[PDB]
């Protein structure tokens, strides 16, 4: 046939016991951030059956009550009963935090004036941006989170209570390409599975997700009648999250981002402050791709940039364009070079790091969303 | 607002002319209309029929789509219903309708072409003209999805490669027309005839470049700073150029070759071609 | 020129999140060398003095998980406090939830380099394996477990494939003990490992050289880092390239197809690539709610057939259904803690590593 | 948690030991402070077999 291929990307909701360990770990790290901007934080978080661990290293002048902050989170996500499989009342929370060790502290921030302070690792990492829509995002990764935001925002509403806080999204669409960029043509299937009470039947809940959830989210365009529907496939589901389950801060990065789209570097971005340039080189990343495919240099991009730790300066930058630009991949490397300084105690300053509402990125992607200063193109002079 | 056709190289360009400038814009087409555009058949009368009556169209344009031969239809069906809503069809036509000797050949000239495209042309003119526009236009190019959607475009490639030479056609005098540049004399004869009638008859539109496919090749490569050492110059009309006197008489567009073309073909420079793979 | 760098990193054994991972499939290990069948979900995690051992388990094998651990750091190399860890000391939690008795996934292969793999993780895996390899011989004694690497590759585009070209920048963090100097140390590790490890084609005297960056690290390990399983997808992998869908490798058995499927689809890329069928490709498998739903073959224009052809080829050669994925691979038999480092991907010892013959 | 030093024969299940003596002393639901379903059971217990 034509150059048509599939391609499908997943979301999970804040019940999924991976997330509810990013969500948490971003909560300790806004915790901190609230009275101490400088804040270190590199905290790691464990759910299992009945516990919360976390793990990891602060230094931080700040004082905070882990009890207090694990636990409100686990409420404001929806675990309130042992019905649920999870209870933030009751639940076991153990705590495991050090200091940053010194080590690391004199190579990388220590004297050290707040532009020329190193990464806060070595690494590599990744900005993509695409113009199949308006956030400049892959369609199948903004229909993945949208879905599961439409299922906790009814939830809380009230318009379906006998919904539960863990859910799993998956969005397959057929593609085009089109001169190295990409277009989508119809959703190919929506597989949707969400935790619920024991009351409802399986036939009123597929409906609810059908003309409750879907048809607010996904586009009439996009839908049609060879459109495959798994709604509550396997049926069960009435039990979920953290209950015979087992989950962790950093295993959903690839939902965290571009949903397979583009490429990623390996590195987490949940409970760390931004001298870790996991978070802040990628949060940049994003910025410069963006800025790139709004500008109209291109319809699609990809950015590499590496560091060493105690290194303030980007070991490389590298600019893929797809063939999607007039311009070469040099030219755009140089218009990127003299618009954008992305050493980590300047991308501080310019995306404003400090500001504890890390909580947010923590579920519905890190990307392409409204208000996230990474999201706000910066004009360009070439 | 319906434009059919509308998946083709001159719709694309009338659909994004009009919604850009103060329409409410609903374009169509048969093969893989969707996402973008209400998917519609011409030869099913009752698809036609239902989004016409559905829609409500201030102004209807019927593309005729897809060039490249260089060597069936049934119009009448949309004129009926086009104007059974308050609203006035603009059948496009080809230059292939003359015989090309007696240049610049007017509005109300008669036809004398040969073959295939030729009076299969006038067939759809007759079917609209009779039970009540009839907008023709040379050969075009654009910003092409795939080489072969324009007549212009697809001699690129030979263009590229010098390591086999090729031989180009200076037999025909063309005028090479941005569909961009029909896109807005459409847009005029739109805007215009709601407000001034009784605007019909046979109409014409061309570009003011004249060029043979030898030129156009050289004018390419011009254009990118590349070899065209390697081009070769050597039943259809000689020179059928169309005396655009009416719209022009009235008050059109017109966008130069070397740039529109150049705007148009970037994306298929054989490095840009090998970098559009969907991963790195 | 029309050049440009890519980057991927590698760590070592003593990388706390390489820890938990090696664990994590020591674990699997024990259980399928007793049960064949054993359905693993085993999450590590690993801080100072703790290894804590999480998740999902379905076997007839009752394993001594304390021995498990225990060899495992003890191979791995922490065995003194002032290492940071020890073997011997350290506290072993066990939280598993033991009981006895859809999805995107990519491979890639790349003809830059002879493991078919992209030059700049081998490199910077191999780095690593210097590194370790060092330690035990007592040449560089002053050596300890945890470490990283990165490589930065100056590469050419030529027709669809890259062409590597020469080392643009490495770096090198290894924790140290507290004896060695550091000029010493930097003047070891670009003569005995840089310079044992990089082809001298590749390097020249621009090459930069970030070793020991740092300027101290003598905390390291857990010690230094909470480590996690799962949390070098990347690493594990094609270091930037190619593709990932998300799933961790470590601590899943077989009949999780996260891991027995990315291991087929490298299987045939690097097959594609070693018959010569192309200069590099990517190979995509969705499966659904039996065989893969579809499949796509991206050859970047590396190959004078065409995707379809590719495609048909591969259908002839490998059967795709995780049942037979697993007798084909041999993936019941327990040695995945080789995999947990230096990447799943580009050693000859893998089954998913040996390219088959294809007819076609 | 269970810590403490045995030597033995036996291989117990002390996921269904720890949670049906809570279940038999009628820690059941939330509630209550504490339930045999969902609570946390951490095993540190060094075990050998002669
Ligand atoms: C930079 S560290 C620590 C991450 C985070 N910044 C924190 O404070 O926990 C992450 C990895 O780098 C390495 N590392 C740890 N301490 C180091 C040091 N003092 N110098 C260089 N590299 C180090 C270890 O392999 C460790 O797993
Ligand atoms: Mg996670």
């Amino acid at each position: 046939e034509e150059g048509t291929f599939l391609f499908t990307s997943e979301s999970v909701g804040e019940g999924h016991p991976d997330k509810i360990c990013d969500q948490i770990s971003d909560a300790v790290l806004d915790a901190h951030l609230q009275q101490d901007p400088d804040a270190k934080v590199a905290c790691e978080t464990v759910a299992k059956t009945g516990m919360i661990l976390l793990a990891g290293e602060i230094t931080s002048r700040a004082a905070v009550d882990y009890q207090k902050v694990v636990r409100e989170a686990v409420k404001h996500i929806g675990y309130d009963d042992s019905s649920k499989g999870f209870d933030y009342k009751t639940c076991n929370v153990l705590v495991a935090l050090e200091q940053q060790s010194p080590d690391i502290a004199q190579g990388v921030h220590l004297d050290r004036n707040e532009e020329d302070i190193g990464a806060g690792d070595q690494g590599l990492m990744f900005g993509y941006a695409t113009d199949e829509t308006e956030e400049c995002m892959p369609l199948t990764i903004v229909l993945a989170h949208k879905l599961n935001a439409k299922l906790a925002e009814l939830r809380r509403n009230g318009t379906l209570p006998w919904l539960r806080p863990d859910s799993k999204t998956q969005v397959t669409v057929q593609y085009m390409q089109d001169r190295g960029a990409v277009l989508p043509i119809r959703v190919h299937t929506i597989v949707i599975s969400v935790q619920h009470d024991e009351e409802v039947c399986l036939d009123e809940m597929r409906d609810a997700l059908k003309e409750k959830v879907i048809k607010a989210v996904v586009p009439a365009k996009y839908l049609d009648e060879d459109t495959i529907y798994h709604l509550q496939p396997s049926g069960r589901f009435v039990i979920g999250g953290p209950q015979g389950d087992a989950g962790l801060t950093g295993r959903k990065i690839i939902v965290d981002t571009y949903g397979g789209w583009g490429a990623h570097g390996g590195g987490a971005f949940s409970g760390k402050d931004y001298t870790k340039v996991d978070r802040s080189a990628a949060y940049a990343a994003r910025w410069v791709a963006k800025s790139l495919v709004k500008g109209g240099l291109c319809r699609r991009v990809l950015v590499q940039v590496s560091y060493a730790i105690g290194v303030s300066h980007p070991l490389s930058i590298s600019i893929f364009h797809y063939g999607t630009s007039q311009k070469s991949e040099r030219e755009l490397l140089e218009i990127v070079k003299k618009n954008f300084d992305l050493r980590p105690g300047v991308i501080v300053r310019d995306l404003d790091l400090k500001k504890p509402i890390y909580q947010r990125t923590a579920a519905y992607g890190h990307f392409g969303r409204d208000s996230f200063p990474w999201e706000v193109p910066k004009k360009l002079k070439y | 607002v319906l434009v059919t056709g509308a998946t083709g190289l001159l719709g694309r360009a009338v659909h994004k002319e009009f919604q850009q400038n103060n329409w409410h814009a609903v374009g169509c087409g048969f093969r893989r209309a969707r996402p973008k555009f209400e998917q519609v058949n011409l030869l099913d009368s009752n698809a036609v029929h239902h989004i016409i009556h559905d829609f409500q169209p201030h102004v209807i344009v019927h593309c005729a789509a897809e060039r490249r031969p260089d060597v069936v239809d049934a119009s009448g069906n949309l004129a009926k219903e086009a104007a059974a809503v308050g609203a006035f069809l603009i059948y496009i036509s080809s230059d292939y309708v003359f015989d090309g000797t007696n240049p610049p050949y007017r509005e109300e000239d008669i036809p004398a072409p040969l073959n295939l495209y030729g009076k299969t042309k006038l067939d759809g003119e007759k079917a609209v003209l009779e039970n009540n526009a009839v907008l023709r236009i040379p050969i075009l190019y654009g910003e092409v999805e795939k080489l072969e959607e324009s007549a212009v475009t697809v001699m690129f490639d030979k263009v590229q490669f010098s390591n086999k030479s090729a031989n180009m056609d200076h037999w025909q005098q063309r005028f090479p027309t941005h569909v961009k540049d029909v896109a807005t004399v459409c847009r005029q004869l739109a805007e215009k005839r709601m407000l001034d009638p009784s605007i019909k008859g046979t109409f014409h539109w061309s570009g003011n470049e004249q060029m043979t496919k030898y030129e156009m090749a050289c004018a390419i490569a011009d254009a990118f700073n590349l070899p065209s050492s390697h081009l070769r110059p050597i039943q259809r009309p000689r020179n059928a150029q169309l005396d655009c006197s009416k719209l022009e008489t009235l008050g059109g567009q017109r966008t130069p070759f070397r740039i529109g073309i150049k705007e148009s073909l970037w994306p298929f420079l054989i490095d840009k071609r090998w970098r559009q793979t969907v991963f790195h």
